[PDB]
RNA sequence: GGUUGCGGCCAUAUCUACCAGAAAGCACCGUUUCCCGUCCGAUCAACUGUAGUUAAGCUGGUAAGAGCCUGACCGAGUAGUGUAGUGGGUGACCAUACGCGAAACUCAGGUGCUGCAAUCU
RNA sequence: GAGAACAGAAAUCUCCAGUAGAACAAAAGGGUAAAAGCCCCCUUGAUUUUGAUUUUCAGUGUGAAUACAAACCAUGAAAGU
């Protein structure tokens, strides 16, 4: 009836992946096919452990949060959880670490002169002669509006503008390959 | 967001260790929302349960059509209508049998629970807008006759009313200023706050004469308070909500609860208290003596309300610091300090269990405190603007709170 | 033959269609990056003169229900007729939510204190979701149970598309089975001879529209006072049915009738 | 092209790996007792599982390769290939990968006195629970095979690594235990998993909140038999091992402060 | 017998396979709105054609269902440009048929010379009670030999009003 | 033992033509007052159960029916296949062993079981 | 397959048949079945901060990117995504 345990070899506790083991010798008479009570007494040693891991894991600290209606993924004020130590046993990984990095020719060049990472504040800019902002990545580009114009004051120019711009795409790409190559 | 920081890999292989280990009438808390009610498009400013039951509940606003609402089923029930100015207050009677509000005009409309017509001709006579309403309670009350229903106003004159004749039975003028509230207690003598830093207890039973004036306050008395408040106004109503099989049994059952409530130091002496702008507070036991037994104090900045345990064992009032102060019932000790509002508190409301108190501040997520162990329980959210008014259910099982949004909210565990 | 032997078969759940697996897959198929924490489905469904709604948790061995209610016990709270509409829904939702909080022990492991207030996700299954359909009043009937079933108010009857606002007097009158009213009176000037068919029962009962009202209120305090879901009195024992379906119940033939021809 | 790319990062080493899909392997000898004993290893397995109805061939003793080659296509790195033959009867080979490579083997026959899910006391077992482990006897510690087989049971069933966890979600406890204490260069004694359902009720005896376990076996019953086995080589251990590593005289002091000392 | 599988129409549904694409697709739409009382819509075309000079998701056609008492009425009213004489063929083995007459003007309605004249295509489709089993959402199956419908059920249907005969064997 | 809701296995479960379904429970069905959406109240949404039907879906039975599945110490520890010895030969390769270890084929069997709540002569 | 004024072997429309030689960026190739395909409704995101790397020299409690993780976002009734 106690809920009290104890062995001669303390048992060792792993409370990350609610895990126990017990070094303390079997019975191998207990154990043995044959006996029709084998089942009785693993099933006693399991209780024992189970009851023991409970008196461990019950001792752990356990969260508590305010918030209540609204929390995407916080635990209800209402609920307590345990603070799950992270597990001592190690286990081997699933996927080597991905390690394969590589400067891609540019990040050397960066790091020999003063250029510095983009600012990264937003695609939209302004454009000129003209009352609303005109984004010129990420949506329609005032690149792309010299091909809608009118009039280039000069083969379709439109054309060529096309061909620089999928000169430079093209490049970019080879670049990218280059990289991948290495 | 800041987070906490993280715990240090030494407590790490701490908490990796074996820790711990050691051979050796309830009301559930609310803990969650409910949907938005829709009704009339104006800020709600009071709320108030109804004593028998926690289906029905009532509002007031800035409109002038006071709503009754079916919580049971968060829809508007029976609106009631008449009034041509704010609603600025709404109670009911302890017995349950007919609803009172106080508009901004000073037409004042008794109105029917089972349909919501008005009961009779507007109550009138006051100068200026209604302030509050003090229900007379039952156990004072003779079998068979319905209960005063006390006024205040601007003006500072409280005309106490009879209910079966509209009249106003007894009438005074002994403020100078506005009556922030007023309040009817068990022993018989009236006592009320006033806008003119000071305080008057007044004997009913002589015709309304005073007799005592307290003059402890350095700047005018808000929301006045009794220890027997809540046993006045759930009007011999016990959590499981049974009405009584005669009025004269209502009589004996109210007689009995507050008994059992006045006695708890053994003798029938009610205490008292009055909230003051001048950032202190101060316990009352006019019949022991015209002095206060305690000058409580503390807060940061003006108290805004203040409610008794009902129990009695507990005083707690909101105050602008944004940090609710416990004080004992019995003597006005400190006990703790609530914290975690954002913006100053406007009211609390008790428990019916009282280990819980819900409040509500002018941010707009309204908050419960778990008083025994003097923490924070659950936040609220979910206003969409200040929440005015909070009201806990006398059974306890459902909470209502209003706001600036425009849709009355409830809650419940 | 071959499409026979190449074609695999659907799942016999899926060969009905009483059930659409991938939804039943995220119902129960939980990421679940968040804390673990045991979960059961309110399952909800609909049928002809019949209503039906139970929780549920998910087993290895299959579904276990840990309550369930129909609405053919609504008449034993007084809802004798109507139970297929809107407002017998609602019903039928307070009644398994008032149902399972009472053998919950709510009102009426003491570790980790046990209040915990009971939530489930309801599961309308393959019905249709639109706004104002009687599902979403059994919904809201849960919800006005005691049971928390997160929802947004969007579906429910009256709802503006235009707006955020929603009508509380069109959900109070469909609680109440106000519509059926409303059908009432315009059958009572209209056409008589279709309110001499529908409604037969409301006026062999000497029913009227007024008095839905309050038979539904009369109806939400039965269920209030004693959801003690009361067993059947099963006159006949499960011997005598199993022994009257033996007399039509057609056996598979002895191989000793078929074998020989 | 977006549904590929999610696709493409369920299919990489992040730092916070997901839990290990499984993809049991039905064999071509398969016994229907077998499937049946699979089906109920795979129902504690999910919603984390995967099966194939098609019927197979592998020898994973024998070649890998096609072991390798599914491991990817299914992005499973577990598997459990079930097989049976005139000797090994019952088999059960039990697979790993790091990185879809072959990682370690073992085989894991079933005992004849197997007992399905179906034989035991209906208590109720919700989904997606973790279970918790009761390992048993100190060879599990010490012996370079039982502790094989303990990692790759924690890893097949500990579940997700969360940080928090109910106690509400306790309601089921994996067992195992060897059958009896061996001396040095003895056969190896057969493995016993094991599974039982969680009860409690008041102590009164052993202190104010902790309550009185109970155990109600559910099983699968089974009762493995060790055989051919097959480890990393040395430099997976270390591949498989290293952490992702993503401050002398300096400590981040209660309420974020960074203090120093100068001792 | 055969009392709950008597034979009924499903719904008819009009059409007008136009021959060029225009503006004239348009009043072909009108003409079948005003015939059926109900908004014509519109049908691109299946694939690229360019067999008449039309591409790809242009539209070519109109078309209308209807149901319900009305459908019968127009069925007679276009059966009045057929002379009441189906061809044998024409009739779908499953229990359906059709037909198409050119001269809409003359069913009943004003000849409204803006409009211009136009056909209309129409094929009548029988049913049986229980036929919502095949488009249900939910408990969805197919339908028993018994209870489908054959061409002789039609043909039976056919001869069961409008005393239509069976031309061109 | 029949049946409704949720399911587990995922063809012993599916496809073709007929027969039965006593009592109970879907379903077919009748309608467009209201919520609601479609060209069409056909599906969807809603109305009570009213005028009916076991005609269908559906549960069972039949068929030298088509596929499918089970175990046998059935092929069989067989074929295939790594291993040693100059044992024979210029040699390939062949007998000798214990390992891993099939299938086509043959025999016999079957054409769905099972958990929760409820209900039924 | 049976069919539909002009309309036929190729127009658009109808009923019974379909394990899907539909379109899923796809390559060996396993596989998607009330979708990962067709149709319809609502929408930003190159948002903020915490750490470990990146070079800088008004090297800076981040002044700015890379990766980590929390808020915030859109949607649905919700599960969840």
């Amino acid at each position: 009836l106690p809920v009290t345990v104890e062995k001669p070899i303390p048992v060792v506790y792993d409370l990350g992946n609610l895990a126990a083991f017990d070094s303390n010798v079997l019975d191998k008479n207990d154990l043995d096919s044959s006996n029709a009570r084998r089942e009785e007494k693993i099933k006693s040693l399991t209780r024992d452990n189970v009851q023991l891991l409970i008196n461990q894991l019950l001792s752990l600290p356990m969260k508590t949060t305010t918030e209540s209606v609204g929390g995407t993924g916080g635990q209800s004020s209402v609920m307590t959880l345990l603070q799950l130590p992270d597990p001592t046993t190690d286990l081997p990984r699933e996927k080597p670490l991905p390690k394969a990095k590589a400067m891609t020719k540019w990040e050397k060049f960066a790091a020999k002169k003063g250029i510095k990472p983009k600012e990264r504040a937003g695609k939209m800019i302004y454009d000129e002669a003209s009352g609303e902002w005109v984004p010129k990545w990420g949506y329609k580009g005032a690149n792309k509006k010299l091909d809608d114009q009118w009039l280039v004051e000069v083969i379709d120019p439109r054309t060529l503008n096309r061909a620089e711009r999928k000169r430079l795409v093209k490049k970019n790409e080879k670049q990218q390959r280059r990289n991948m190559k290495n | 967001s800041t987070l906490i920081p993280p715990p240090s890999k030494k407590q790490k292989k701490e908490a990796q260790l074996p820790r711990e280990v050691a051979i050796i009438f309830k009301v559930k808390p609310v803990t969650r929302s409910s949907s938005a009610i829709a009704g009339h498009g104006s800020t709600i400013l009071c709320s108030a349960f109804a004593p028998h039951t926690s289906s029905r509940m009532v509002t007031g606003a800035g409109d002038n059509t006071a709503r009754i609402w079916d919580c049971d089923t968060q829809t508007p029930m029976h609106t009631l209508k008449g009034h041509y100015n704010w609603v600025l207050c709404v109670s009911w009677s302890p017995d349950g049998e007919v609803i009172a509000t106080g508009s901004m005009d000073n037409t004042i409309r008794l109105w029917d629970p089972k349909s919501g017509q008005c009961l009779g001709d507007a109550l009138r006579g006051h100068s200026k807008w209604i302030t509050s309403l003090s229900w007379e309670p039952i156990h004072l009350v003779k079998p068979g006759s319905k209960p005063r229903l006390a006024s205040s106003s601007k003006d500072g004159t409280i005309k106490i009313w009879d209910t079966v004749s509209r009249v106003c039975q007894y009438t005074m003028s002994g403020h100078t200023n506005s009556v922030s509230c007023v309040k009817w207690g068990g022993q018989g003598l009236l006592y009320s706050g006033s806008h003119d830093r000071t305080v008057r207890v007044w004997d009913i039973n002589s015709q309304g004469r005073c007799i005592n004036i307290l003059k402890s306050h350095a700047h005018w008395v808000n929301h006045l308070s009794l220890s027997t408040d809540y046993a006045l106004r759930i009007g011999a109503f016990d959590h499981t909500g049974k009405k009584p099989s005669t009025p004269e049994e209502a009589q004996k059952k109210a007689l009995e609860n507050y008994e059992k409530i006045c006695k708890k130091n053994g003798n029938s002496e009610e205490m008292m208290v009055t909230a003051s702008d001048d950032y202190t507070m101060f316990l009352w036991n006019p019949l022991k003596s015209t002095k206060p037994i305690a000058r409580m104090t503390g807060h940061q900045k003006l108290v805004n309300h203040v409610a008794f345990s009902p129990d009695g064992r507990y005083i707690v009032s909101a105050s602008f610091d944004n940090s609710i102060k416990l004080w004992d019932g019995r003597d006005g000790k400190f006990i703790s300090t609530f914290r975690g509002h954002v913006a100053s508190v406007y009211q609390v409301a008790w428990s019916s269990d009282c280990r819980l108190l819900v409040s509500c501040s002018k941010d707009t997520t309204l908050k419960v405190w778990d008083v025994r162990t003097r923490k924070l329980s659950v936040d609220l959210p979910g206003h969409k603007d200040e929440v005015y008014t909070v009201d806990w259910s006398v059974d306890g099982k459902r909470v209502c709170s209003g706001g600036k949004d425009k849709m009355v909210r409830l809650w419940t565990h | 033959s071959a499409y026979s032997s190449r074609f695999q078969t659907p799942f016999r759940r899926r060969r009905e269609g009483k059930t659409d697996y991938y939804q039943r897959k995220r119902l129960v198929t939980q990421h679940k990056a968040k804390y673990n924490t045991p979960k059961y489905r309110l399952v909800v469904r609909f049928t002809n003169k019949d209503i039906i709604c139970q929780i549920i948790s998910s087993t290895i061995t299959g579904d276990v229900v840990l309550a369930a209610a129909y609405s053919h016990e609504l008449p034993r709270y007084g809802i004798t007729h109507g139970l297929t509409n809107w407002a017998a829904a609602y019903a039928t939702g307070l009644l398994i939510a008032r149902r399972t909080l009472q053998k919950l022990g709510l009102d009426e492991e003491a570790v980790e204190d046990g209040p915990r207030p009971f939530k489930v996700f309801l599961d309308i299954g393959l019905q249709r979701t639109t706004t104002g359909a009687r599902v979403f009043g059994a919904l809201k009937g849960a919800s006005d149970g005691g049971l928390y079933v997160p929802h947004s108010e969007n579906r429910f009857p009256g709802w503006d598309f235009e707006t955020e606002e929603i009508d509380p007097e069109l959900l109070r009158s469909y609680i109440f089975g106000g519509h059926v009213s409303q059908y009432m009176e315009e059958l009572a000037d209209d056409d008589e001879e279709r309110f001499s068919e529908l409604f037969k029962g409301y006026l062999a009962d000497d029913i009227d529209a007024d008095s839905l009202e309050d038979i539904y209120t009369s109806a939400h305090e039965a269920i209030r006072a004693d959801p003690a879901f009361k067993p059947t009195e099963k006159k006949f024992t499960k011997e005598q049915y199993a022994a009257e379906s033996k007399k039509y119940r057609q056996t598979k033939l002895s191989k000793e009738e078929r074998a020989a021809r | 092209n977006a549904r590929a790319k999610r696709a493409l990062v369920k299919r990489e080493a992040k730092l916070v790996e997901n839990v290990k899909q499984a993809l049991f392997i039905p064999g071509q000898s398969c016994n229907k007792n077998l499937h049946d004993i699979m089906v109920d290893l795979s129902a504690l397995k999910k919603p984390d599982m995967k099966r194939f109805n098609r019927k197979n061939d592998i020898h994973p003793f024998e070649d890998m390769s096609p072991l390798e080659f599914f491991s990817e296509k299914n992005d499973c790195s577990l598997m459990v290939l079930m097989t049976s033959s005139k000797k090994r009867k019952n088999n059960m080979t039990f697979i790993r990968t790091f990185g879809y490579k072959i990682y370690d083997m073992i085989e894991l026959m079933v005992a004849d006195n197997f007992k399905l899910l179906s034989d035991f006391k209906k208590l109720t077992f919700t989904v997606g629970l973790k279970p918790m482990f009761t390992f048993q006897g100190a060879a599990f510690d010490t012996h370079p095979v039982y502790k094989q087989i303990k990692s790759l049971f924690l890893d097949f069933f500990r579940g997700e690594s969360t940080d928090l966890q109910d106690v509400a979600g306790l309601q089921h406890v994996i067992s195992m235990t060897i059958q009896g204490d061996f001396q040095d260069g003895e056969p190896l004694p057969n493995v016993l998993f094991r599974v039982y359902k969680l009860k409690s009720y008041k102590s009164d005896q052993g202190g104010k909140r902790l309550p009185r376990i109970e155990l109600v076996e559910i099983g699968p019953r089974l009762d493995f038999k060790i055989g051919r086995i097959h480890t990393p080589s040395p430099d997976m251990v270390t591949e498989a091992h290293k952490k992702p590593k993503q401050k002398k005289n300096v400590e981040l002091d209660i309420m974020g402060d960074k203090l120093g000392r100068i001792h | 017998q055969n009392p709950m599988r008597d034979l009924k129409i499903e719904k008819l549904v009009l059409n007008i396979s136009v021959g060029e694409s225009g503006d004239r697709l348009t009043r072909a739409s009108k003409v079948l709105e005003q015939l059926s009382g109900q908004t014509p819509v519109q049908s691109k075309a299946r694939y690229t054609v360019r067999t008449f000079g039309i591409r790809r998701n242009e539209k070519i056609a109109v078309h209308v269902t209807v149901r319900g008492p009305k459908a019968e009425e127009i069925l007679e009213r276009g059966l009045k440009v057929k002379e009441y004489q189906l061809r044998d063929r024409n009739f779908s083995a499953t229990g359906n048929f059709g037909f198409g007459i050119d001269e809409h003007i003359d069913l009943g309605i004003k000849y409204d010379p803006s409009i211009g004249i136009f056909g209309m295509d129409f094929y009548v489709v029988m049913n049986r009670p229980g036929a919502r089993v095949t488009r249900r959402k939910r408990c969805k199956g197919t339908v028993g030999n018994s209870h489908k419908t054959t061409k002789e059920d039609t043909v039976s249907w056919f001869k069961q009003k409008y005393d239509a005969d069976v031309l061109d064997k």
